[PDB]
């Protein structure tokens, strides 16, 4: 705003830690076929 | 008690019976899904040794039983019969004997469908029961006749319920309900009851044409003799797409209400949302042959239908965008129907995106009668209609049944069905794009992994339903003790921030529809006097 | 009115709505309807809200104004430059905050 | 309230373990014999036949999937 | 001395839908470029080597 | 033959249910109960003969 | 006659005053519901092969 | 008036129906009919005696249901104007569902007609099948429906007016007019060169005209019931919803007959 | 060509039609993953920053600007998605000037292939019924349930258009490698084209329900070079 820490910084601080956990929950809500393929005998386990 | 449950022309005591046949048939259909996915777990003839006709019988039983005896009762019949008179202030519905005969001709369709799977090995065609696979030369016996008499009876039940619903919310509204002031579930049941009597006459005409060219020697689809089996594909899918739009539109209504009441915010633009839903209804008839891109239509009419199914896709998109807008900025109280409402958005957006991947008539030649299609509809039908069904039960049954459930068991049931149903239908997409066809007993043993992963998931999805059965029991014998002894949640709408507890106990329920103002289990004559509104 | 509300019309409408309340339900109701809008209100609104909570003679809604405001604002520099503008009203009205009342 | 998030994640992982064990002991009673082309010895011949006729040349063509 | 502080949900949603656009864009951009250009380059390498081997 | 108000004065002033309230309504419901019980219990003894597969003795 | 209303007079099950436990009826309902496809499988597996 | 004798009434115009045992019985009969006609089509039971008694018990249960509804409508006296508009709109939606079954039959006719198969000789009507000419008997039983509509509409407007000898004469002659229609339709069926099995032309032709045939014999039963309760003074001058119902039904049956007749007898020959 | 265990992509290219289908599906998925990512990101951001929000902005119920932008954005994306599928649909029916024709008539639980372009100078048409090898007479390397004792064999680098029909229940001639899938209904012949660009085997299955023997009904198409195909057709 006018006086205070700037809105770019005070919403980047709120949202930049949220992007990594969004990527984590999407990489484990769509990426568990990779985790089940990784242990099977098709990958010469 | 015989006149209160067998004659019983009162729309509150018909919905409980609708729900009882719904939970019975859903248990039978998921036993069939367990048997199917238990036999498809590994290549080579498993538990049912050989006998592909038995697997065809099991898959048509699972499909048609769980569509026309779980989802359509427990969404149209049960929920509409209990809530459509109770939201517009009618004392109960118009034509009461009509929605008593609708319920009472449901389970005789159920018992003839059950006894159709026993005589002369059995009807195996799949739920889209096609000629000349079902004509008397390639399929002899009285099995598929009883299997489609079940569809005649369920068709009659749903049409009688549709006429009942249409007149009982076109005339017996309360004092101040105008033509656009109804809550959105009333509008969903309205438009669904229109699509029923605009669609299923064509279905019943086509399947009685199938019956009287089976047994009465006519030649509608017997091809050596003049007819053609493409006419059945037209006459079936002209109902077959409006049928699933019928099955999913009250899901949209239920999800709209629960995200409206668990985020302390009205829905973002209710008038544009009901215009989108009504245009989805009146547009869902014009795209009936997107299930027939392979059979030999011209490229011009295929171009028309792949143009029109994307304009089918757009108002569902603006509905999901309005749902994100009405949960944005709220005060979201994450209880167990709000969890199902949150999961429905993601797990139906996923199926709708793979549906518009299917909707290209160009792209449907690589995906037809293939497990990609199963991954699409077992998203948007299963997760869609039944996550809305669970977000209907866990949200309404403390008011209807009057017994509060257990909360932590409801959340482990939600997470178990969410995990254990996301692990089933997600490898179906890889099975589809790798080349697995539908309705095979089992398969060439290349793709031997994803079927095993889906089968280890279906046991989780069945164990969660066993825990839902225990939730029903714990609600039925420990309702008052879950009211008192601090195991449940009691107020679905939390008190606001600057409001005291002594001030919350004045205005306990901040509703926007009538249903949460009636007492737990409501009186048999609730609206003695009309319920005024400005 | 679905037409937008400017800030001066906002503060005048709500000052004339805080002046008229007489019960406790009315003060908490108009306080919730003032705080659940999009903007944070200028202290000309909230010192009148403190007077209107003084007229009904109950304390904790003259404290939850301050905590709802701390949830409203975007940082704490806005909160401190806000709270030194309502200093003497908080002094002679004698209401506390939260962080000094419940130290945790 | 008061550690019930721990109770519900304990219930979720216990349900996963219970369903895994019951799927295992339901899997145990299915059928004694396999189709004969399931072990690795058949699979090496069945993809030697594939590389004789260069099927799936850029993507994956090797089929083993058995221990 | 205080300025009127107004418009935080509008700034938040037009800061959020832009990052949603760019986030879905970088995920789909990785998909198209990485995976699809991997498959297309493998296929064109095989077809060039086949049309060279048949001289 | 203008016998509607006598029937109304009879039909309002009784305790019996509506399908039993008429004077001549004994001749309409006892044979109906008999033939309905017969006609609906009778295919449920022919259904196990169909499950076993044994057809009729015709011709 | 308006039928009298309560917390357990809205459902066909009688729950409180019985002779048998409620778990018998409540789990036998879904036992027969879950075992109708198994008896269909049995009557279909004795008609063609063995079992 | 007094509150004490105002609170002794219904407090809302809508119907509150006492618990009646005619959904459960007619649903039992529908189940028995469906199973017995699925069971006798394959020679499991010996004769058609059991499908006969199943159809008969369905018919007599439904006529006892209509007895209960005419007793409740004109004796107990509950059908006020809100309930009358309700049952009127319900019958309108039911007939809108019936005309869509007729539209499905017309879709079958059009799809197998305007794209004729190569086994029919690639011409509609097919080779050898002597089609019915539209000008002999079809002209009589397409003018008889217009005359039936004219006499049922003057019997209606004489019922509203007040004369009894005209409003009864119109109903008697429209009943005998459409039963003369039904009898000459059966006369048309019993000497025709093709049966219901002879090709796809006979199949869809007899399907459409036979569904209209069964619809007007049900209309004739409805009009016989309406003439009986017009003779026995049930029908009033301003509360005849069960007669406006059947005149709406016979006029839409007339127009769906002319659609069926034109594209089944002129364009399709 | 053949399926692979634990695969999550298409059976790879043989025809220009299958190459176009693969490119179109990747373009459609590239346009869909933006929407899926922003929908999942909106849902995640909302349910993890407004759950710990004590008040609710209940006075936000409509706004016309953002409403019309989220109803005009899916129309734009669906036009861009529908723009190349028209090109593929109108080119995959272009069967101008094929070389030779096949009939692929499908009976109950087998196929019957027949060539009748009259260059077989024994004079006749050539037919063969193409039964599945039953799964005990497999001999140490043969793919289960999708092998065939008598394969269809086609040439490379010629446009071949084959019609398909049945004599019974509706079948489907379906190979996912050649991108060919067409329902063999018993009444009409349905033609589709192909240009196989490399030698090798291609496997497929029946993809419509036939009854008991639906699984035991495969398609095996070996594509050989043109002199070897001429030698095979003259010898057989
Ligand atoms: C064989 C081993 C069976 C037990 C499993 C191991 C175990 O003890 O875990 C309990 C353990 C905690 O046990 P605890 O806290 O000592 O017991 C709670 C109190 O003692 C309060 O417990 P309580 O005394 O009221 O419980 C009575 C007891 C009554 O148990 C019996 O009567 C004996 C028979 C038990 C086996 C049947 O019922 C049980 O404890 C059932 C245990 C399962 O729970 C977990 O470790 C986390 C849950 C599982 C996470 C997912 C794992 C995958
Ligand atoms: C109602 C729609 C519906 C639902 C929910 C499901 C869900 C399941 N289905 Fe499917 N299925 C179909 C309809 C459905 N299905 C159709 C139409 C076909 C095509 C048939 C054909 O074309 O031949 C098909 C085909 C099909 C296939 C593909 C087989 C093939 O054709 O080759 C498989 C394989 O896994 C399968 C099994 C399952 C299993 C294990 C589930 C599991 O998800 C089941 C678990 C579900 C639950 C646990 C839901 C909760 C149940 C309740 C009873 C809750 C009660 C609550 C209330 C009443 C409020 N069915
Ligand atoms: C519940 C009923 C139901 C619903 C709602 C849907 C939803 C959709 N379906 Fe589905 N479908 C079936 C029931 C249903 N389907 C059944 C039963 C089958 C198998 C039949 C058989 O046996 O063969 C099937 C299979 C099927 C086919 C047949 C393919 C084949 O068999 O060869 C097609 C063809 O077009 C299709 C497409 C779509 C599309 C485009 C939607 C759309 O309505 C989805 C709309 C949702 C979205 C579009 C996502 C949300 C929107 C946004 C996030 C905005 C941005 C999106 C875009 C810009 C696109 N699905
Ligand atoms: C207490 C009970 C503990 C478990 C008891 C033993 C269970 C068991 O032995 O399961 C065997 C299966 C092997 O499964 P399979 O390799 O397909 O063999 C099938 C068996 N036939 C038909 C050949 C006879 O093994 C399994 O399927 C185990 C499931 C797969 C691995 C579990 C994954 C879950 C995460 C850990
Ligand atoms: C989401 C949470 C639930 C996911 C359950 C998936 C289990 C599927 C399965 O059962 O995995 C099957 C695989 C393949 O084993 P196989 O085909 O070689 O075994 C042949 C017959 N035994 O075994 C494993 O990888 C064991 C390790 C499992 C790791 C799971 C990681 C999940 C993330
Ligand atoms: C076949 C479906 C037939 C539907 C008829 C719709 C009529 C609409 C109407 O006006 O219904 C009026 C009545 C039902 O009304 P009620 O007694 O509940 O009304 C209470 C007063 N308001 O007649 C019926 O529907 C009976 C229809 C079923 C008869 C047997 C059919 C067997 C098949
Ligand atoms: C994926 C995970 C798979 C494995 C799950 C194992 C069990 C975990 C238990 C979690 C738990 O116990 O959650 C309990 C906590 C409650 O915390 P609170 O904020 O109420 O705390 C307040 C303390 N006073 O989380 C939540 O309800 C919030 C998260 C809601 C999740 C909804 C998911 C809906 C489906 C997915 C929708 C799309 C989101 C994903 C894509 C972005
Ligand atoms: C609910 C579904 C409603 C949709 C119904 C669709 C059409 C079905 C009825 C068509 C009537 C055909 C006809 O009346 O056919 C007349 C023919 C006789 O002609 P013929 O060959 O002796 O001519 C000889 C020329 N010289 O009877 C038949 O041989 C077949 C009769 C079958 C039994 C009647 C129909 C059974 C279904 C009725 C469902 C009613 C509800
Ligand atoms: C199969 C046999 C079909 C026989 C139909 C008999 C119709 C007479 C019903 C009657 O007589 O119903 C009389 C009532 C009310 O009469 P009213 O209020 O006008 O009288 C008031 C005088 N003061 O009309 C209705 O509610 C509508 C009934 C419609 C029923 C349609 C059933 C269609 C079934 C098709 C299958
Ligand atoms: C979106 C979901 C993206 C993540 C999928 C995880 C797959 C992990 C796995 O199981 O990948 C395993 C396969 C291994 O197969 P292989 O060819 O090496 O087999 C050889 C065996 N000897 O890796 C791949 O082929 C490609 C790598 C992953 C590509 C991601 C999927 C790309 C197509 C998208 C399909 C989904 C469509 C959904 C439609 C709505
Ligand atoms: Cu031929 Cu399936
Ligand atoms: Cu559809
Ligand atoms: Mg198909």
């Amino acid at each position: 705003g006018r006086i205070g820490e700037s809105w770019v910084i005070t919403e980047g601080r709120r949202l930049i830690p949220e992007i990594f956990q969004w990527s984590a929950v999407l990489s484990v809500c769509l990426g568990w076929p990779g985790a089940v393929y990784f242990f099977s005998k098709a990958r010469k386990a | 008690m015989v006149q209160r449950w067998l004659y019983s022309t009162n729309a509150k005591d018909i919905a409980v019976l609708y729900f009882m046949l719904a939970i019975f048939s859903g248990m039978a259909g998921t036993a069939m899904s367990l048997i199917i996915r238990l036999e498809l777990a590994a290549p080579g003839s498993q538990y049912l040794h050989g006998n592909s006709q038995l697997f065809n019988v099991l898959v048509v039983g699972h499909a048609v039983l769980m569509i026309f005896f779980l989802v359509m009762p427990a969404l149209i019949g049960g929920f509409g019969n209990y809530l459509l008179p109770l939201m517009i202030g009618a004392t109960d519905t118009a034509f009461p004997r009509i929605n008593n005969i609708a319920f009472w001709v449901l389970p005789m369709g159920l018992v003839c469908l059950v006894t159709s799977t026993l005589v002369e090995s059995g009807a195996g065609t799949g739920w889209t029961v096609y000629p000349p696979l079902s004509s008397i030369q390639a399929h002899s016996g009285p099995s598929v006749d009883l299997a489609i008499f079940a569809l005649h009876l369920t068709s009659i039940s749903s049409l009688l319920g549709a006429i009942n619903f249409i007149v009982t919310t076109l005339n017996m509204r309360t004092n101040g309900m105008t033509m656009h002031k109804l809550p959105l579930f009333v509008w969903s049941i309205f438009i669904t009851a229109f699509l029923l009597l605009l669609s299923l006459p064509v279905l019943s005409a086509g399947i009685t044409m199938l019956l009287l060219d089976r047994n009465f020697n006519t030649s509608f689809f017997e091809v050596s003799g003049g007819g053609d089996p493409i006419l059945y594909e037209h006459l079936f899918w002209f109902f077959g797409h409006p049928e699933v739009y019928i099955l999913i539109i009250p899901g949209f209504g239920i999800i709209s209400h629960v995200v409206s009441t668990y985020s302390k915010k009205p829905v973002f633009g209710e008038i544009s949302m009901v215009y989108a839903m009504a245009s989805i209804g009146l547009l869902g008839f014009l795209v009936w042959s997107h299930h027939m891109y392979i059979v030999g239509l011209d490229a011009d009419t295929r171009a028309y239908f792949t143009s029109a199914t994307m304009i089918i896709a757009i108002p569902t998109g603006i509905k999901i965008f309005s749902w994100l807008a009405t949960i944005h900025g709220g005060s979201i109280r994450l209880a167990t129907p709000m969890l199902y409402a949150i999961a429905f958005l993601f797990l139906f957006t996923m199926g709708g995106l793979t549906g518009v991947a299917l909707a290209n008539a160009s792209l449907d030649v690589a995906f037809h009668d293939t497990y990609y299609v199963v991954g699409h509809f077992h998203y948007v039908l299963s997760m869609g209609a039944i996550f809305s069904l669970f977000a209907g039960y866990y949200y309404w049954s403390p008011q209807i049944l009057g017994l509060n459930y257990n909360e932590k068991l409801a959340q482990i049931q939600f997470w178990l069905i969410f995990i254990g149903a996301n692990v089933i239908f997600f490898p179906m997409h890889f099975l589809g794009i790798n080349g697995m066809p539908r309705r095979i007993p089992d398969y060439p043993d290349a793709f031997a992994g994803w079927n095993y992963v889906a089968s280890i998931g279906s046991f989780i999805a069945t164990l969660s339903l066993f825990l839902f059965i225990y939730i029903l029991y714990d609600q039925l014998v420990n309702g008052l003790n879950n009211k008192v002894n601090n195991k449940s949640v009691i107020y679905n709408k939390a008190p606001d921030f600057v409001e005291s507890n002594t001030i919350f106990n004045l205005n306990t329920v901040k509703s926007s529809s009538i249903e949460f103002l009636l007492t737990s289990p409501p009186a048999v004559h609730s609206f003695n006097t009309p319920a005024v509104q400005s | 009115a679905h037409d937008e509300e400017t800030f001066e019309e906002f503060t005048a409408r709500y000052e004339k709505e805080f002046d008229e309340a007489y019960d406790l339900f009315e003060v908490q109701r108009v306080l919730n309807n003032c705080f659940s809008y999009d903007l944070v209100p200028a202290p000309a609104v909230i010192e009148k809200a403190l007077r209107a909570a003084r007229r009904v003679n109950d304390l904790p809604t003259a404290i939850r104004v301050f905590e709802a405001l701390k949830y409203k604002v975007e940082n704490e520099d806005q909160y401190k430059a806000y709270l030194d503008e309502l200093k003497d009203v908080r002094q002679e009205l004698g209401v506390p905050l939260k962080e000094e009342l419940f130290p945790s | 309230g008061k550690g019930d998030v721990a109770f519900i994640t304990k219930g979720v992982f216990l349900g996963l373990g219970i369903s895994f064990g019951l799927f295992g002991l339901v899997r145990l009673l299915a059928n004694p014999e396999t189709p004969k082309t399931m072990n690795r010895e058949w699979q090496l011949k069945s993809d030697e036949y594939l590389k004789s006729k260069n099927a799936n040349p850029w993507g994956g063509y090797s089929q083993v999937q058995s221990k | 001395t205080i300025a009127p502080i107004t418009g935080t949900i509008k700034r938040r949603v037009i800061m959020d839908i832009v990052l949603g656009f760019s986030l879905g864009g970088v995920m789909a951009s990785y998909w198209w470029w990485g995976f699809h250009m991997d498959k297309i380059n493998k296929r064109e390498k095989f077809y060039a080597e086949l049309a060279e081997r048949k001289k | 033959a203008n016998k509607v108000i006598q029937l109304q004065k009879i039909f309002q002033s009784s305790t019996k249910p509506l399908w039993w309230r008429h004077p001549r309504s004994a001749l309409y419901l006892y044979p109906f109960y008999a033939i309905f019980a017969v006609a609906v219990v009778t295919p449920l003894l022919y259904i196990p003969n169909a499950i076993r597969g044994i057809k009729a003795k015709k011709a | 006659v308006h039928f009298k209303d309560g917390v357990y007079e809205n459902i066909p099950f009688k729950v409180k005053g019985r002779k048998t436990p409620y778990a018998l009826s409540h789990f036998g309902f879904f036992a027969i519901g879950f075992a109708v496809p198994f008896v269909a499988c049995y009557v279909q597996l004795k008609k063609s092969g063995a079992f | 008036m007094t509150h004490l004798e105002r609170s002794r009434h219904q407090q809302h115009p809508f119907h509150m129906v006492m618990p009646s045992p005619w959904p459960i019985v007619v649903s039992f009969a529908l189940l028995s009919l469906a199973l017995s006609t699925a069971l006798t089509m394959h020679g499991y039971i010996g004769n058609m005696n059991m499908v006969y008694l199943a159809l008969f018990v369905l018919l007599t249960s439904s006529i006892l249901w209509f007895r209960d509804i005419v007793a409740e409508a004109t004796y107990l006296g509950d059908h006020t104007m809100a309930v009358r508009k309700g049952i009127n709109l319900g019958f309108l939606m039911f007939v809108l569902s019936e005309v869509l079954i007729f539209a499905g039959l017309f879709w079958a006719y059009f799809h197998s007609a305007m794209s004729p198969d190569v086994t029919l000789g690639a011409c509609w009507p097919p080779v050898g099948i002597e089609a019915v000419q539209p000008t002999e008997l079809p002209l009589l039983n397409t003018i008889i429906l217009l005359s039936s509509g004219a006499t049922v509409t003057y019997s209606h407007h004489a019922l509203i007016a007040g004369n009894r000898n005209k409003a009864l004469s119109g109903l008697l002659i429209t009943f005998w007019l459409i039963v003369i229609f039904v009898t000459c339709q059966y006369i048309e069926y019993t000497n025709a060169a093709f049966t219901i099995s002879d090709g796809v032309y006979g199949s869809v032709f007899y399907a459409g005209t036979g569904l209209h045939f069964l619809h007007m014999v049900m209309l004739a039963a409805m009009l016989g019931v309406n003439y009986w309760r017009m003779r026995n003074y049930h029908l009033t001058a301003g509360h005849h919803v069960g007669y406006e119902t059947t005149i709406i039904y016979t006029h839409v049956l007339d127009v769906i007959w002319l659609f069926l007749y034109v594209v089944f007898y002129w364009w399709g020959v | 060509d053949v399926p692979t265990p634990y695969a999550c992509y298409f059976q790879d290219s043989a025809t220009p039609n299958q190459e176009g289908i693969l490119e179109l599906h990747d373009n459609i998925m590239f346009y869909l993953l933006v929407i899926l990512g922003l929908v999942s990101w909106m849902l995640y951001t909302i349910v993890m920053t407004y759950s710990k929000n004590p008040i609710a902005y209940k006075y936000i119920k409509h706004g016309q600007t953002i409403e019309v932008i989220w109803t005009i954005f899916p129309a734009v994306i669906l036009l861009i998605i529908a723009f190349p599928s028209f090109i593929l649909l109108y080119l995959c029916d272009e069967v101008i000037s094929p070389a030779m024709t096949i009939k692929a008539i499908g009976y109950q639980w087998y196929w019957k292939y027949e060539y009748s372009d009259f260059i077989n100078d024994s004079g006749e048409t050539v037919e063969f019924e193409s039964y599945v090898i039953p799964d005990e007479l497999l001999e140490e390397g043969q793919l289960r349930l999708l092998d065939t004792d008598t394969s269809m064999v086609v040439p490379v680098d010629t446009h071949i258009r084959f019609v398909v029909t049945a004599a019974d229940v509706i079948h489907d001639f379906a190979i996912p490698s050649l991108g060919i899938k067409v329902d063999a209904t018993p009444g009409r012949l349905n033609q589709v084209s192909a240009l196989i660009q490399r030698e090798g085997v291609f496997y497929g299955a029946c993809s419509e329900l036939c009854g008991t023997g639906h699984a035991n009904m495969p398609i095996k198409i070996e594509a050989v070079s043109l002199p070897k195909f001429l030698e095979w057709l003259n010898e057989q």
